[PDB]
């Protein structure tokens, strides 16, 4: 097992530079603070010398404040000077209230530190592809030959040839500060149509459906979590994926501690402690804790089949309606009365591929969606009598008629899941039925994935659906490629092809790169313009460290994060918060918003060297020196209140911050929302809500039906606690890699047996899609021919076997996928020291 | 003094254990509580003449919750946050919401039996320093 | 500038396991100790409880024993457990007397450590490309990999479609268990013809000419830099790159604290302080610091014209024998009398290319070298007062009528100098005529790179001259590739051109594997050799990091070095040295001997399941488990003296070994040679030496004279003293990277302002073999038109530069490089910090 | 205690420098010679009004030989194995044979031109503790 020997850490003093926190990486935004002090000083154990007033010198009691881990501690620059910070969780904050996960306690460690000589492979320069290998550069070089090589092709190919991959989300690698940079520069600037986003490979939403009934995603608070009846739970492993939500709200729902709070709130009304629907085809540790919590009579686990979740919702709808289980009033009131007519397409397609679902009136829906509680049990695999019961858990009144109040929390199980629309629609027909949209214990809801940090200009031109940039990319198309925050490598759809094609396009640009003069600049950037009208692309990557993707690319521009630079973002809550810089960037890498700026700047002195001095002038507007410039160009003049939030205000008001959107500030306090639609009114132009009608019509995505007949097993697919994203950070970190040097695929003892195969074997996954590799777990609780594997790995990519199969909206639908398994080798002795035992916790 | 001074401690004898059954102790102070444990099998960290006695901190790295150990299983577990460690790997945290593998004891069995522990390998929950 | 802010080390405790060490780096092989102690102890400062029996509360003096710097700390693995580590120089090694090189003292900060975060970038695990990236896998897999591709194309093709690049040295990367380990493979179990060295790109001694005259070149003691006369440094910069040989010899010498032991052990003789004359187109800081040691009066710098050396040796040859400088004795009792004739085409040519010189009597070499004093001055650049006067300082009688005692010390300057093989011999005609070898005060040597720890099966098989590997590559020629412990990418030459070859072969068999299925490892295996028929190549690296040529591989082993194994090697003084291993291999990391062992075992479980049974029992004799194994199989049995050797009696006599050849072992001691030759009996046949008949002939390899006359500048190249080597280990050890992040190149300051270039700058050298980057460094001491570039440097590869010609023999003429220089950036943010001043200590 | 303890100890005042030429010193006691420099040019570790005060240890980080300071050059040059450091670049080994930079003092200029040393960047010669 892996091990620190750190025997102490140096002790906070009372005098340590406090700033506050946001964590970098999940949706909860649990707060923390960053303490730093100059190097050659440190507090002592007397109260009066440390910053908790504690005598540190004895046992801290059970979640004490004056203690932190060492993955909590390091040493950073700060104005140039080497300083001890830790980095610890805010007790005071609302939504973590002191938790700390895995991941957020391992900021200090995730930080870069040559002192401590933790995250080395941090980026420092700027790279060029030249003289046969990555170099080192200027800024100033690398911005020209980027803008220049950008500039030629767009000139002559139009901006279609400008292909973009970017973040569009908040945290670390993303915020309001960085969205508005990088929007200003393709959105406003120019009109790049060819762009995708960090997750899904074109410029869609997630929740186009929900949108479109006009219920924003994240329309509740969470203290919601605390006071529902029943939380229905769909596509979310949250106790590993939406860790300190699950533990700081859902756990004392379950548990009764909360019964106190729903009485006073809601008298007039029955409480008992909430109950939680799991539909998930597998069952997790968050089913586990949920029955460790509440006890099994309290937890109803849907283990359903892989991509059926619209036929259970759409049964849980229809039996709840013909029970008149619903809230009649809100349905007069809040949603559309008058239906209109299904399309002629129905029920297979919609009007067209931009409406994959029909929007219309409760009774409308409820006869569209029909389906008997027999259909959706041979179709989920669920019995007749769990459906029955968790239709029962949503809609039945409590004691005297009163509305049960439900939470229905959904994530990547359902937006990667089978027909994304209309399962969409068709959960959010089961809140807006049983009026649990806009009222304390209510939601229909994101958990969310990355905390929301987007404001942008416009992207009408984009279109809807817009386009699929993968395909693209795979197909020859494209000259020029600027990637900004994520790795396709690890993460896109069908990445086995991905890498071939991408790898032998960007071949054909080195190549010319390392035959042509590079002193001589027009003379190579003419050389890469010839590769590019051959088929190549040239490739371009902004990020804070060597990306496998990276390894594609010509030029590589390094970028500062979260804490070496301010940030701001939402969390799952709406809950915005500045993170305040506690460090300096590695080396010379610069803020994502204010790299944008540096590439608009270079673009406006090239195309004006050019002659096009009209083109030239679009990139005005990026005069931006820090990224507080960009927040007020962005957020503060486009966000609904912006006008209310600056930094200073920001920062007053510490980790708690506020709900957004502002609506005030009085008192040094920006006043915020704790709920959306409390009145009622819902995101459209009438302000009603729509319903949709959207029928069963099986695995909807080109070749999944094929795929699922034709492969031995479920390659279901997801996050690990222990992991955060591609592992980016994570691979320069012993703890999570001596703990997973390979993926995990989770598997049944009994499918192991069968295979031939014993704990800690490398094995191939192999499809129509690809191929990949994996490290078995036996895994009991796993359903006999259903997997799971560790998503976004180094060490073994699972989306290499994920088809190039999205819906209508071009919405990645990887959690439905099938593939065969075979051995690579017996386990590795690098894999000896791990436990396969089990990851639930037995009482 | 650069490095942490760790007392070398008596905790128990060889005779005192019994197959799989864990037995109180603390370590390096009364506050820091602890066992041993003999697990039936070589392990990481393993003293005696079958190399299976380990020593672990039973104060979960996280929050501090105090563990308990399943037999069966051969696994401590937390009922703060749903953790569990595998003392049969060097206390590797088999799924959980800590930083660190959990603490555990460089030991030594003396010609009579008796053990000693003179070395904690991470930090124990509640403290700055081992020592104190 | 780089700080450690480490305020304190542990202590070495009285207790802790000590083991000998040799330097892991260059020639000289100082001596060190490696103390290590368990993780949770320490020392203390009272005497008792420290190593050093001192009180350490009290500062020491100058030249302590009881300190050591932070570089020479660590934690590490040793037996599977975290231990201290100290590696510090041995004050009682004759070698070093304590000195410890900025190189070696980092020994210990340049380790692997988990605890301490020190060279992360170390191999774990084997690698093979696969699914679109290299993917980490088993040693039975990669090496089953490696095996059959090599077994297919082998059987196929012939052995000479594999092609191999190999170290041929001592020390970390090399010694007598990893040279027999790898030459057993290749030139036992097979015949390899197509493998080059890591310096030089075919199979040859690096000096012909020295040792087809019978004089090996290490046949000296390191005491005779202490006692001699007059040292002659050719083509060295010893105090950079030979140091502690430099600074714990040659200085007491010049300084006159030897005169003491000269008078004592040479009675009977006049004795002053040692003069120095260096040979060197550059003023380096070794020119300046004899100075500053001996006076100005006692060092004559010859500042020749680049590749001029052998015009002038020549004309000192001739000087020396007209005036009668000559140890005539000498001449007629061990030197060949034979009269012989010229071949038909000298002077240009010799009788073949494998013989580019003409051996001959003392009396013909003087006449066909005959140059005069002015002719030579002409040639070299020098004044005639400076010739006659090292003619005097090497020739003239001591005031008895004695013979003047010389030490000829020569390096690169010289082997990767003009006319390799003419010039070598034409330094040793001087010896040779002087009488200045097997005698105290004496020897014509090379000054060494790395240690030495060549034992090998015969190479007869290869040819002279030998394969030109680096063309058979460029050209499309080879299939399969071994590279171990070299990196081409950085050090070869003509590597602009190597390099885009290197990729585009190695991306044809990548685009195979990339679309070939691996679980079915025939179809594999299939894909990657229709890929080499093709023109691919299939490309396999032994190494301890991810290097530069590894990039291009297709698939990757991890090697463990010194100190993680026991490896013995000697220094150029010949003095044999056991490294003790104190640590365990990174990972699943494997000493290179193990490698090729596990990689013959695999090849005769390939080639047996294929059916070629006779083929595979070629390879048996590779029961190795240990390192030593392979010591007793190679060194033992086949180095002179051999039999006298084993691990426990080198271990016995620490630090100080002993000399090679082993005489004998008497009372605990392995007997030894202090010099070579003592009896006037030479490596030759009849037991003569031979002159050389050695005419200067301009410029001789191909294209040089061209270069010079169409290019500005002398692309002058070579090391520097904080470098160590291509920065393997220096890129991650940020006290080397912080001080020169790019590679200098020196130059000029008049030579500067005319090129309008500053300090700092990023300039781009260019010429018809390539291009590439380095750092402006300007420099007062260089000459105008004289520029002297890092050299092997990741972040600007000087080899880019440097032309594909050679000598006959194929012995790569590196000095030699002229070029053009061009600014690609003013000097760049991340220089801003480093100091520019000149390198020379003033007084 | 975690870390070492630094003493915040007066070296002198502003007052006591004359432009380009060294004042005798000692921190973190009196057996560890150093020297305040005022160098005339804002640079790395400077303090004082012009920020061009430095203070660093003058005993030779390879083998402890003090050091001579060259007034035309602004550099500290070691007489035992030919090593130069910058003081205009924090102590920079220009060229050397130590593995460290020269240390150097943390300085703090007080309202009445009084210059206090309160720590030390890299390991003083001759001692494995700064402050012994
Ligand atoms: N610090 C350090 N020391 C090392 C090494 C290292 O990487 N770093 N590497 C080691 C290795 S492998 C080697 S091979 C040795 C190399 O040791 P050296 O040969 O001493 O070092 P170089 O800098 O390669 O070249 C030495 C001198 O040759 C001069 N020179 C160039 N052209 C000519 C010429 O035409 N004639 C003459 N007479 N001189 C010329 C250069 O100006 C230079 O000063 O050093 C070893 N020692
Ligand atoms: S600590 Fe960070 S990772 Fe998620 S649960 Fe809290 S935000
Ligand atoms: S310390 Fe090492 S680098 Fe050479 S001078 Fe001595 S062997
Ligand atoms: S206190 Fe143990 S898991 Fe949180
Ligand atoms: S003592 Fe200063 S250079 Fe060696
Ligand atoms: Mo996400
Ligand atoms: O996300
Ligand atoms: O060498």
């Amino acid at each position: 097992a892996f091990k620190r020997h750190i025997d102490r850490l140096p002790i906070i003093p009372a005098d340590a530079k406090k700033h506050n926190v946001t964590c970098h990486f999940c949706i909860v935004g649990c707060g923390y603070h960053a303490y730093t002090w100059p190097i050659n000083k440190q507090g002592g154990t007397d109260p009066q010398n440390n910053i908790f007033g504690v005598d540190l010198s004895e046992q801290q009691q059970a979640e004490s404040d004056a203690w932190y881990s060492p993955s909590m501690y390091n040493v950073v620059k700060q104005d140039g000077r080497d300083v001890h910070v830790v980095i610890k969780p805010d007790h005071e904050c609302v939504v973590n209230s002191g938790l700390g996960s895995v991941r957020g306690a391992r900021m200090a460690e995730t930080s870069f530190s040559e002192a401590r000589n933790t995250q080395q492979q941090r980026l420092t320069d700027p790279l060029v592809w030249r003289y046969g290998q990555m170099q080192p550069t200027s800024w100033d070089d690398a911005l020209d030959l980027v803008a220049r090589v950008t500039a030629k092709i767009v000139k002559e190919k139009g901006e279609d040839a400008l292909i973009v991959s970017a973040f569009d989300h908040g945290g670390a690698g993303g915020g309001y500060e960085n969205t508005w940079g990088t929007g200003k520069l393709y959105f406003e600037a120019m009109k790049v149509k060819n762009i995708r986003i960090h997750n899904r490979p074109a410029y869609n939403s997630e929740v186009h459906g929900t949108r479109d009934m006009g219920v924003g995603e994240l329309n509740n608070c969470y203290e919601d979590a605390e006071l529902a009846d029943t939380i229905v739970a769909v596509g979310t492993n949250a106790l590993e994926t939406q860790t300190n939500y699950f533990l700081n709200h859902w756990i004392p729902n379950l548990r009764g501690e909360s019964l106190g709070k729903k009485k006073e709130l809601m008298p007039e009304e029955p409480h008992e402690a909430g109950r939680i629907i799991i539909v998930d085809p597998r069952r997790t540790v968050t089913v586990n804790a949920c029955e460790q919590t509440a006890g099994a009579d309290n937890v109803l686990h849907l283990a359903i089949n892989s991509g059926t979740d619209l036929a259970l919702f759409n049964a849980l709808f229809t039996y709840i309606a013909d029970k008149g289980w619903v809230d009649r009033d809100f349905i007069d009131k809040s949603t559309l009365r008058e239906g209109t007519a299904r399309p002629p397409l129905y029920p297979a397609r919609g009007v067209s591929e931009a409406n994959p679902g029909h929007l219309s009136s409760f009774e409308d829906a409820v006869e569209g969606c029909r389906m008997s509680i027999e259909e959706a049990a041979e179709i989920t695999g669920l019995d007749a009598a769990q459906i029955i019961k968790a239709a029962e858990w949503i809609g039945m009144p409590k004691e005297g008629g009163k509305r049960r109040r439900v939470m229905f929390g959904y994530e990547k199980g359902l937006i990667w899941g089978n027909d994304n629309y209309r399962t969409n629609g068709a959960l959010v027909n089961l809140a807006l039925a049983t009026g649990n949209i806009g009222r304390p214990g209510g939601g229909v809801v994101r958990l969310g994935g990355h905390q929301e940090g987007y404001v942008r200009p416009s992207d009408a031109h984009v279109g809807r659906p817009a386009a699929y940039v993968d395909q693209l990319l795979i197909g020859g198309q494209g000259g020029v490629h600027h990637i900004w925050g994520c790795d396709h490598y690890k993460t896109t759809l069908n990445a086995h092809e991905f890498k071939r094609v991408y790898k032998k396009r960007t071949d054909m640009v080195k190549d010319a790169m390392s035959a042509a003069p590079y002193g001589d600049r027009e003379a190579m950037v003419n050389a890469i313009v010839d590769a590019i009208n051959q088929g190549g692309l040239f490739a371009v990557n902004v990020d804070i460290i060597p990306t496998k993707i990276g390894e594609a690319c010509h030029v590589i521009l390094p970028a500062a994060t979260s804490g070496e630079m301010n940030l701001t973002s939402m969390n799952g809550e709406r809950r915005m918060r500045l993170t305040e810089r506690y460090m300096d960037p590695p080396g010379q890498s610069m803020p994502d918003c204010l790299i944008a700026a540096r590439l608009a700047n270079t673009m406006e002195r090239v195309l004006t060297e050019m002659g096009d001095v009209g083109y030239a002038a679009q990139f005005k507007g990026f005069d931006w020196q820090t990224e507080e410039d960009a927040f007020m160009d962005g957020y503060n003049k486009n966000a609904h209140g912006g006008e209310f939030v600056t930094y200073e205000r920001l920062s007053a008001m510490g980790t708690n911050g506020f709900q957004e959107p502002a609506t005030g500030f009085t008192d040094g306090k920006i006043e915020g929302t704790q709920r959306l639609y409390t009145d009622g009114v819902f995101s459209t132009d009438d302000g009603k809500a729509r319903f949709m009608d959207a029928p069963w019509r099986g695995l909807q995505a080109p070749g999944k039906q094929q795929q699922k007949d034709s492969h031995k097993y479920l390659i279901n697919n997801g996050r690990a606690n222990v992991v955060w994203q591609s592992a980016y950070l994570d691979q320069e970190n012993d703890f999570v890699m001596d703990r997973f040097p390979y993926p995990f695929i989770e598997m049944n003892p009994e499918d192991m047996a069968e295979a031939g195969l014993k704990e800690g074997d490398l094995v191939e996954i192999y499809n129509d899609a690809g191929a990949t590799q994996a490290m078995a777990y036996p895994t009991p609780t796993a359903r006999r021919g259903e997997t799971f594997m560790l998503f976004g790995f180094p060490t073994g990519v699972q989306g290499n076997v994920t088809s190039a199969g999205t819906n209508e909206l071009i919405i990645p639908n990887y959690k439905q996928t099938w593939g065969n398994i075979r051995k690579i080798s017996d386990a590795p002795r690098n894999v000896a020291h791990l436990s396969f035992k089990s990851k639930e916790y037995q009482s | 003094a650069a490095g942490v001074e760790y007392p070398a401690n008596r905790l128990a004898n060889i005779s005192e254990l019994t197959l799989n059954e864990p037995l109180d102790v603390a370590y390096p102070d009364e506050d820091a509580a602890g066992v041993l444990l003999k697990l039936g099998t070589r392990v990481e960290g393993g003293v005696g003449p079958d190399g299976d006695i380990v020593g672990f901190s039973t104060i979960c790295p996280h929050k501090g919750a105090p563990l308990s150990y399943s037999a069966d299983n051969k696994t401590f577990n937390c009922p703060g946050h749903f953790s569990v460690f595998d003392p049969e790997k060097g206390g590797q945290q088999v799924w959980g919401q800590a930083t660190q593998n959990l603490p555990q004891y460089v030991l030594r069995v003396a010609d009579n039996g008796d053990i000693f522990a003179e070395g904690v390998d991470e930090l124990i929950y509640g403290r700055l320093s081992n020592v104190l």
